[PDB]
């Protein structure tokens, strides 16, 4: 039984590996979320460094939980499949217990439940993640998105973006989102998404997945073909004068 | 040592458990306690510093039986002496449960001893901070023995340990001389109140009471007493003629 | 007064070196070198027998111990070790193969059993690494001879010869020379006496020198007769006479 | 470095504490030596009680743990009583189990054996004691065989132990260099036990008393140990010759 | 002191063992309370402390049994736990043997659980001293208890910050309030007294005051509050 | 085979008034067609004005009453000697019988 | 790297000073004591514009006669809470009846100090603020901390403001205080303090009546408070 | 005795599971669906003691939903019915055993063929082109036998079973209130909602 | 100060 | 006590790096380089061997190609030891899904469960990272074939081509260029081979230290081929190497 406490206080009142959690996520990949008025987009960017991955195969950065809600992190890629997992499972068990599928709220509280524990049990070190988990509750159109991070802390968002150069994108959002209106169009909040990506990848729209849920279940990810298409126009509106 | 006296388990380069030596340093600081071994029994006796004049006298008993036929006292750590004793009060028990008999003296001895010599093998745990004075009167005799923090223990003649303990076992030595064909328990009970005198000047400052305790195949048909009354001031008045 | 060390003992350093496997492979380079050699018939694994007394009797100790009848290893190295590595893999080849299929274990298996025991040293909480490098040697019905090294660190490699511990690097180059794939077994202990006979300065005769094969089956050994499928041990250690009738004519 | 500390390898590939655990052996300045006869074995320890309190028969290095087996320990009481009982239980536990009498040799391994972990498992000091096992075997005959807190084991026609180690064994060496057997061809035990007495004073250079030393004997029938009277008679012989 | 007072398990040089000594300057930190005892009753006074104006005082005696009370000054949280010990083995004493739990016994159970906590890897001592009071078959008693294990019988005491004003009093007043036998009312008075000789730029109140009393058909009670008016 | 219960008899009655209550049962033990004791009180006050009879098996019946009475000692201990209402304790016995309901 | 568990050379466990600590930058939480029920607020304080301020909970309820307010490492009290509201649902189970409030206080607290290498690894990083109604002892509110001691304060400020919001209280609470007093009151202190124009979305009210138990204010009820608070205040 | 009967014709598999619920003396409910969708493609059916057999079924279809979302894929029919008859073949050395018989039926997308599947509390498994639990096979399988092609439509099947359902209520003594009938096929799950 | 002290 | 010795392995940095697991990597930067190269009809695995003696033995050394099942093999780089403890527990996993299911196991769910356990040494338990680096080549009727790497911090990822050991950003550079979608399987044997000879640390490339393997259509099956020494010798004078 190795129980040695890895997550303890020091002396200014930080818990550092928490805080070192957090600077896991910040290496990581961008990750990004915008409600629209009837629809919820996810967005990840794919690091470029690498030119010979097989695309079919490599997992995604957006994970189905149940059949109407998702997944995205920025962090540690071996870690965010133990939160995947745990949240699969539970989404399964609330259905045979309570006959009725987890709100997008519930599983998210459960995720960040186990990120909690995580820092505050013995023997085990904290999530180097956090997510962005979206949906629509079941038999419900108001859309949903919310974001966790390895202290166990998570709130909901109009829209939101983690990982690497996230202070870029969140100022873009904070100067393009209005909540009064927010994206009526499922191809035009896609189109917000993708911009917001640009800021930070450039390069190209195989470095790029966006994936659009809608309500009762209605999950799809787009093709290369289907996200360059986002990236041409966006990149010609821009040149402009 | 140099870095060696910093866990309980180590060898220090010269074949040395540091950890062990410094518990000693905790029983000599200790209280002056002794046991002197008669011709068919022991006597016990210890020195209760009155701390202040607000101690209930003749209420802080020192001495611990086990089972009906053993003496036990002890200098230093007093919670870890009570820790050892009560351990050796389960060892007696679980002894006799199997073999009927009351457990034999030098049987005693060893299960405490392998009992404290385990507090030397892991630095997960200390060593005892006690040196613990005991015996009885068994199938076959009369028996004291002396238990140091390393586990190491002997039978003795008569033994002494604590801050008194050179003035005591000088005292003990001349007790074998004179007196050595042999020692009655009646006369082992007087001796022990003179050593615990001699031995009070240190610690001088603070003044005491004497409590002594034996365990005579005549005088208590073999089984472990405290010696109070009559028999107890006639100690301590003997004592205090032969200091003068 | 329990296990208090739940923790690995053995870690990365930042230049990606595993120091106490290291360490450990130094102590088996102070070893007394030990070799072993794989002819087309035979399996020949000697070492010196350097005595720590001339009070202590050298028989009353073996280097060189039956694995199954079989198989037989011996080592350089930290030799406490060594033994209660040897009475692991004894018990191994049992619990985990005698006892399921009724056949002793081939040689890589029981080899590939005790680099598990070693790894494991290597990795579990509160454990330093063994200290030996072992040289197995054996035959099984269907791989045939041979010949294997397990280091402190669980690797094995199978080797047509090879030698480990103080005079390695040098003994290793020459068998290197005399080393060909005909040697009957006979050539390989001579080669073996030979090549044991630069990283040996002191006396070198049969009584300071063990040295066992792996070669026909010997029915005498078996203890019983009437079964004609038991055929009888191939792991013979050689006698003290044995040897010096082969080191006069060396 | 730690590796000073707890039993794991130095850079030169060494175990500090069982080298540490060595020295301790001799911390009791009490030698010891052991030889076979004929048909016996003996084994001699210096005694030594400078306390004028202590009762001497309480004070002794040698055990018997079998009804064939004695065993002499070198090093500090505590560790040798902590061995003795092992022993003792392993031979008793055995007989039980395999229905003979546990051998000496076997005894060895099996100590030999728990020595060894000790310098393996972090969480264990090696016990500062050297196990001297001696018995007249059904099987092999009289016997010695000695184990150390490095997990070392061996068979010895005789042998010694102490901080006077050397000048016992030079001694021993040369008598086996001219008399060319592995034991000392005498029929009797008290004769062997006087040809031990006698290359002990040769090899230290003091002469004994009755109370200097501490005498055991094994022979087919039983392990016993010799009294001071049995002693002083050992003594007397000596010197009418 | 440095290298040797990370844990309990580790002597000092010269036989100390800080993580104890470290526990005891608790009990100095707490507030100061007293217990004395006649050959028919005992007391226990302690002043109770608050945070702000607007916190309430944090209770220092606790009812054990019907015959065995304890007043503390240290951290409280481990009063708690020693106190739940304690009315635990008095519990099971009058279950298994229809027989009250002796003090003397309380003593001695209380100290072999703290010493527990001296020789245990990963734990620490407990921060917390606790004067105990109860009549048994032996009379009247009082025992000062100490994190380091030690437990002791004494007519009267106080621990706690200042408590050396409390303490000198009764040494000096020993013979005068051992002889308050069979008068309540004036050995509580003995030990508001003995409690006064320790307040610095502070009198007692209603709402600091809190007394505790149990004797020869006396049952261990508390009174805080208006029921303490009467001795200021 | 060992039978773990037994029969001690007993008849106990309980009436509720308007500003009071009565709970009364004979003081007869008995086993088999023996008489144990003509008095053995089997109705017992249990402090916060509560009185309890368990009749039936007198083992079983003891062991229920000491545990509820304990039950309100620890109530105490644990809610500031607040009084233990009368349907509390109903409902803390209800807890009491089900713990051992197989 | 010493044990979580020791003690410091004046007496102090040092994960729980430490711990001490990181309370101090909690965002703010207020709770006033009044004949008429018991006032529990907090201080908000989104991170950034697109945070929906509705899924900020540092109100919780226990039962209906208890509720919580929090302050710190806000993650570490889900489970405080669920305790809590355990041992208040056990409680009525076991004894047909409400807990009181200090004793789900003592409950509380009891789980503060199991930690060591002793389930938990560390102590709490979060205070709390338990207000509550129970017919023994009325109104109370009770400060927890991760030390695992606790007060009953008639008014209480834990966080960032702390230090001085409490200086505050002490002059302006008194107890014939009323409900609204008390509420107009909370939302004063915390506007004061706070780094934002307290509005009705950066802050929250919530009370515990005996007659309606625990409710936390909806935003329309805190604004038309707000509004309230600014006039008394121009009225100089 | 309930009924489970399941036919496999040439383009899907059919269920017809009986509709009743008695316990003891009362007939409780006369819908009662004892089936399970274990996955778009995978129907099972199962009858058996009493609480023992939603809770198998239930718990069935959970692990293979759950299987579903984290490959992304809809395992077959052949390796649905494996890791059932696993859990039963398990269950029955265990201390208290599902006492539960299933049929299940789905459409391999894959390799375009229905598939039917009988296992029994055993853990007994075989693939059949009709199949039954309980007595039912014992009046259904003469007509079975005589008028089953392995080419029959899906209405073809539906009238067999329809002869199949009139000879139970004929010569069987309980009233089981009729079946609930369900296809599998290409398309999904659809339940036969005017059954005779 | 310290008021965490009784 | 204890905790005075304990390295604890499964710490960030104040960068949010996994120190041992870090170290680790630097620790499989020294081992052979191993290669995996994807086809339209099969898959090349080649890996280089760092132990090379005259009288090693090489007809029945393993050292860094192992057989996971029949239809997936590992390219090993790191402490081969720590490699086989990770195998034969892939070994019986794939067993075990074929107990359950009847269906050999689909290769990434292998690859998954292989990178999960690492993962875990990664997060508690306090011991020790496996030192190992993994180049997966499988087939299964759902991706055809498939190409992994798994890496000590429990990551995993599918490539086109890609490479582990020493030397990889110059063997992945290489690669880089020289891959094309449409390649055949012969094509992508010389391709490895020759990458392995432009960053070999050695000085020639032989027979005598090299592993290789190719898994390709068979019958309508899939056949699995490692190399014996024989069978490379001819390869490597095949697309002119000797
Ligand atoms: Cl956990
Ligand atoms: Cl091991
Ligand atoms: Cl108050
Ligand atoms: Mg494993």
């Amino acid at each position: 039984g190795y129980d040695r406490a890895l997550s303890i206080f020091s002396p200014d009142g930080h818990i550092f590996q928490v805080e070192y959690a957090l600077e896991a996520v910040k290496r990581g990949t961008c990750a990004v979320g915008v409600k629209g008025k009837n629809c919820v987009v996810l967005g990840c960017e794919r690091r470029s460094t690498l030119k010979l991955q097989d695309t079919r195969i490599t997992p995604s950065k957006v994970s189905k939980i149940d059949s109407h809600v998702v997944l995205s992190f920025s962090g540690l890629n071996a870690d965010s499949r133990i939160l995947i997992e745990k949240a699969r499972v539970e989404a399964q068990s609330h259905r045979l217990t309570l006959e009725d599928p987890v709100t997008v709220e519930y599983l998210t509280r459960y995720v960040a439940g186990v990120q909690q524990r995580y820092t505050q049990s013995g023997g085990v070190r904290p999530f180097g993640v956090s997510t962005l988990i979206a949906g629509f509750d079941p038999r419900d159109d108001e859309p949903k998105l919310y974001q966790t991070e390895p202290s166990g802390i998570y709130s909901s968002w109009s829209a939101q973006t983690i990982g690497r150069n996230s202070k870029t994108v969140r100022e873009f959002l904070e100067k393009n989102y209005d909540r009064k209106e927010p994206p009526a169009t499922v191809e035009e909040c896609v189109k917000l998404t993708v911009r917001s990506l640009l800021e930070v990848v450039q390069t190209g729209a195989k470095n790029i997945e966006i994936t659009v849920v809608k309500p009762d279940s209605d999950i799809v990810a787009l093709s290369s073909e289907e996200i360059n298409q986002y990236v041409t126009q966006i990149e010609q509106e821009k040149q402009e004068q | 040592g140099t870095g060696y006296d910093l866990s309980n388990s180590v060898f220090s380069p010269d074949g040395r458990n540091f950890q062990v030596e410094y518990a000693v340093k905790a029983v000599e600081n200790g209280t002056t306690s002794i046991g002197i071994k008669c011709n068919d029994g022991v006597v016990f006796a210890v020195e209760k510093l009155i701390t202040s004049k607000l101690l209930v006298p003749q209420k802080n008993v020192k001495i611990q039986v086990v089972d009906r036929h053993i003496g036990c006292v002890y200098s230093g750590l007093i919670p870890d002496g009570r820790h050892l004793v009560n351990r050796g009060r389960e060892e007696a028990a679980s002894f006799k449960k199997l073999y009927k008999t009351p457990i034999p003296i030098p049987a005693f001895a060893d299960r405490l001893g392998q009992y404290v010599q385990a507090h030397t093998l892991y630095n997960s745990v200390r060593p005892f901070g006690v040196s613990t004075i005991f015996g009885g009167v068994d199938k076959n005799g009369a028996h004291l023995y002396m238990l140091e923090p390393s586990g190491s223990y002997w039978g003795y003649k008569g033994a002494a340990t604590g801050k008194g303990r050179q003035s005591a076992k000088a005292e003990l030595e001349k007790l074998v001389d004179h007196h050595p064909e042999g020692l009655s328990a009646r006369e082992a009970v007087k001796q022990a109140a003179k050593i615990i005198y001699l031995a009070h000047e240190d610690n001088k400052e603070k003044d005491f009471e004497l409590e002594i305790s034996w365990c005579s195949l005549s005088e208590t048909n073999g089984l472990h007493k405290f010696v109070k009354g009559d028999l107890l001031q006639e100690a301590i008045d003997f004592a205090q003629k032969e200091i003068n | 007064m329990t296990d208090r060390y739940s923790f690995s003992l053995t870690t990365f350093s930042p230049s990606g070196k595993l120091g106490q496997i290291d360490y450990a492979l130094t102590a088996v380079k102070q070893g007394v070198t030990s070799l072993g050699i794989k002819a087309t018939n035979g399996v020949v694994i000697a070492t010196e027998k350097k005595s720590s007394s001339p009070l202590a009797m050298s028989e009353t100790l073996s280097k060189v111990s039956l694995l199954t009848p079989d198989i037989g290893a011996v080592y350089s190295g930290m030799g406490p070790d060594y033994r209660v590595l040897v009475d692991k893999s004894r018990k191994v080849a049992h619990t985990s193969y005698k006892r399921i299929y009724g056949e002793y274990p081939p040689t890589k298996l029981l080899v590939s059993e005790v680099a598990k025991i070693m790894q494991e040293a290597t990795q579990s909480g509160g454990v330093r690494p063994f200290g030996v490098s072992l040289l197995i040697a054996g035959h099984d019905e269907f791989n045939g001879f041979s010949l294997y090294q397990v280091d402190p660190s669980g690797s094995y490699f199978p080797w047509k010869a090879t030698a480990i511990g103080k005079g390695s690097v040098a003994a290793k180059t020459f068998l290197e020379k005399r080393w060909n794939d005909e040697l009957e077994l006979e050539d390989a202990i001579h080669i073996a006496l030979l090549t044991l006979k630069e990283s040996v300065e002191g006396e070198f005769n049969g009584d300071t020198i063990e040295l066992a094969i792996i070669g026909d089956e010997n029915p005498d050994l078996l203890g019983y007769t009437g079964i004609p499928t038991d055929k009888g041990p191939r792991f013979r250690k050689l006698t003290s006479q044995e040897i010096n009738d082969r080191l006069e004519a060396l | 470095g730690y590796d000073r500390h707890i039993t794991i390898f130095s850079p030169e590939g060494r175990l500090y504490q069982v080298e540490y655990a060595f020295k301790a052996t001799n911390q009791t300045n009490i030698n010891s030596l052991a030889v076979r006869g004929k048909d016996c074995t003996v084994v001699i320890s210096q005694k030594k009680v400078p306390d004028k309190l202590l009762d001497p028969t309480t004070v002794s290095y040698i055990f018997c743990i079998s009804r064939t087996i004695g065993m002499v320990v070198n090093g500090p009481i505590p560790d040798a009583r902590n061995a003795a009982l092992r022993a003792k239980a392993e031979a008793a536990e055995f007989r039980y189990k395999y229905g003979y009498d546990m051998p000496c040799d076997v005894l060895a391994k099996r100590m030999a054996n728990l020595s060894q972990i000790y310098t393996q498992r972090a969480y264990m000091r090696p016990l500062g004691v050297i196990l001297t096992f001696v018995s007249v075997d059904e099987e092999l005959g009289p016997s010695i065989y000695k184990t150390d807190p490095a997990g070392y084991y061996v068979g010895y026609k005789a042998t010694a132990t102490g901080p006077k180690q050397q000048e016992i064994t030079t001694n021993l060496e040369n008598h086996f260099k001219k008399s060319k057997i592995d034991h000392i061809n005498e029929e009797s035990w008290e004769k062997v036990v006087e040809f031990a007495i006698t290359h002990m004073i040769d090899a230290l250079g003091t002469e004994f008393s009755k109370n200097d030393l501490e005498v055991g004997v094994a022979t087919k029938d039983k392990f016993f140990t010799l009294s001071a009277e049995n002693i002083e008679e050992r003594l007397v012989a000596i010197a009418e010759q | 002191r440095n290298n040797y007072d990370g844990d309990t398990v580790t002597f000092s040089p010269t036989g100390r063992l800080f993580q104890v000594e470290y526990a005891l300057e608790a009990i100095k930190q707490g507030s100061v309370t007293v217990g004395l005892r006649s050959n028919t009753h005992a007391v226990l006074v302690a002043l109770k402390r608050n945070a702000d104006e607007l916190s309430s005082y944090q209770k220092k005696i606790i009812k054990c049994d019907e015959h065995m009370g304890l007043s503390l000054a240290g951290l409280a949280p481990d009063a708690r736990v020693l106190s739940n010990y304690l009315r635990q083995q008095c519990n099971y004493s009058s279950l298994v043997f229809n027989r009250k739990l002796a003090v003397e016994r309380a003593g001695h159970l209380l100290c072999d659980k703290a010493q527990k906590n001296t020789q245990s890897y990963g734990g620490r001592p407990y921060g917390v001293g606790l004067l105990i009071i109860g009549y048994d078959k032996s009379g009247a008693h009082l025992l000062e208890f100490q994190p380091s294990g030690n437990v002791t019988e004494l007519y009267g005491t106080a621990i706690g910050a200042r408590s050396q004003g409390a303490k000198t009093y009764l040494e000096r007043t020993l013979d005068t309030f051992i002889k308050i036998d069979g008068n309540p009312d004036e050995l509580i008075k003995a030990g508001v007294e003995a409690i006064s000789q320790s307040l610095r730029d502070e009198s007692l109140t209603v709402d600091n005051l809190s007394i505790a009393i149990v004797g020869k058909d006396t049952p261990f009670t508390i009174y805080d509050g208006e029921a303490v008016a009467k001795y200021i | 085979q060992f039978n773990p219960y037994g029969d001690n008899g007993g008849t106990i009655l309980g009436i509720a008034g308007e500003d009071f209550a009565v709970l009364a049962g004979d003081t007869r033990n008995i086993t088999d067609y023996s008489i144990n004791s003509r008095y053995e009180p089997k109705v017992f006050d249990c402090g916060d004005n509560i009185v309890m009879s368990a009749n039936g098996f007198a083992a079983d019946g003891d062991a229920l009453v000491k545990r509820f009475k304990n039950s309100v000692k620890w109530y105490h201990f644990d809610h500031n000697d607040k009084k233990l209402s009368i349907n509390s304790a109903a409902r803390n016995i209800q807890h009491l019988l089900y713990g051992k309901r197989f | 790297d010493r044990g979580v568990s020791t003690f410091s050379p004046e007496g102090r466990l040092f994960q729980v000073e430490y711990s001490l600590e990181a309370i101090k930058l909690g965002s703010t939480a207020i709770g006033i004591a009044t004949k008429e029920g018991v006032v529990l607020g907090v201080e908000k304080r989104a991170t950034s514009p697109l945070l929906e301020s509705d899924s900020i909970e540092k109100i919780v309820e226990i039962d209906r006669h208890i509720g919580c307010a929090m302050s710190g490492l806000t993650a570490d009290a889900r489970s405080m809470i669920e305790h809590a509201r355990t041992a208040a649902v056990t409680h009525n189970l076991y004894y047909d009846e409400d807990i009181n409030v200090e004793s789900l206080t003592q409950s509380v607290c009891d789980l503060a100090l199991r930690f060591g290498e002793r389930l938990m690894s560390r102590p709490f990083g979060v205070a709390l603020l338990i207000a509550g109604h129970d017919a023994d002892d009325g109104y109370q509110l009770f400060h927890a901390e991760p030390s695992g001691t606790f007060y009953r304060y008639n008014a209480k400020a834990i966080g960032s403001g702390s230090e001085g919001a409490q200086a505050e209280l002490l002059n302006e609470w008194h107890s014939s205080l009323t409900l609204k007093e008390a509420e107009l009151l909370v939302l004063k202190i915390l506007k004061q303090v706070m780094e934002e124009k307290l509005d009705e979305n950066n802050a929250q009210l919530s009370c515990i009546t005996k007659q309606d138990g625990f409710k936390i204010y909806d935003n329309e009820k805190t604004a038309e408070l707000i509004k309230e608070l600014k006039e008394k205040e121009a009225a100089e | 005795m309930d009924i489970i009967l399941g036919i496999r014709v040439q383009d899907s598999v059919i269920l017809a599971s009986s509709k009743a619920v008695t316990r003891g003396i009362s007939v409780l409910k006369d819908s009662d669906d004892k089936t399970r969708q274990l996955s778009p493609h995978t129907l099972m059916s199962f009858a058996g003691e009493a609480g023992d057999t939603v809770q198998f079924a239930e718990y069935i279809q959970a692990n293979i939903q759950l299987y579903s979302i984290r490959e992304d894929y809809e395992l077959s029919p052949q390796a649905v019915s494996s890791f059932v008859r696993q859990e039963l073949a398990k269950s029955i050395r265990s201390r208290r055993p599902y006492q539960v018989n299933v049929l299940i039926g789905g459409y391999d997308k894959k390799k375009n063929k229905p598939e039917l599947y009988q296992i029994d509390y055993l853990g007994t498994k075989v693939e059949l082109p009709y199949g039954a639990h309980g007595y039912s096979g014992f009046y259904t399988f003469s007509l079975l036998d005589h008028h089953y092609r392995p080419d029959m439509t899906t209405e073809e099947g539906l009238d067999l079973l329809k002869l199949c359902v009139q000879e139970l209520e004929k010569r069987m003594p309980m009233d089981f209130k009729g079946v609930i009938v369900k296809i599998v096929d290409k398309d999904g799950i659809r339940q036969v909602d005017d059954f005779q | 100060w310290r008021s965490y002290y009784a | 006590g204890s905790r005075r010795y304990d390295s604890r392995t499964t710490i960030f940095s104040p960068e949010g790096r996994l120190y041992q697991v870090e170290y680790a990597l630097e620790s499989i930067s020294h081992a052979g380089t191993a290669i995996g190269i994807m086809a339209s009809d099969g898959i090349v695995l080649a890996a280089e061997r760092k132990v090379t003696s005259t009288l090693l033995e090489q007809d029945t050394s393993t050292e860094k190609l192992y057989k996971l099942n029949d239809k997936i093999a590992v390219a090993v780089a790191g402490l081969t030891a720590d490699a086989e403890i990770l195998i034969n527990t892939a070994r019986i996993h794939a067993q075990n899904y074929l107990k359950t299911y009847n269906e050999d196991i689909p290769v990434e769910i292998l690859v998954r469960r292989l990178s999960d356990i690492k993962q875990g040494y990664t997060q508690h338990g306090g011991l020790r990272p496996f030192g190992v680096s993994f180049i997966y080549a499988g087939y299964d009727d759902r991706y055809g074939y498939q190409l992994y790497t798994s890496n000590p911090s429990g990551n995993y990822t599918g490539w086109k081509a890609i490479s582990v050991g020493a030397n990889t950003s110059a063997a992945q550079t290489l690669l880089q260029m020289d891959y094309k979608d449409d390649m055949k399987v012969d094509d992508a044997i010389e391709l490895a081979l020759k990458t392995l000879s432009k960053t070999t640390d050695s000085s020639a490339l032989t027979y005598d230290r090299l592993e290789f393997a190719t898994i390709r259509k068979g019958d309508g099956e899939v056949y699995q081929k490692i190399f014996k020494p024989q069978e490379i010798k001819d390869i490597l004078v095949k697309t002119g190497i000797t």
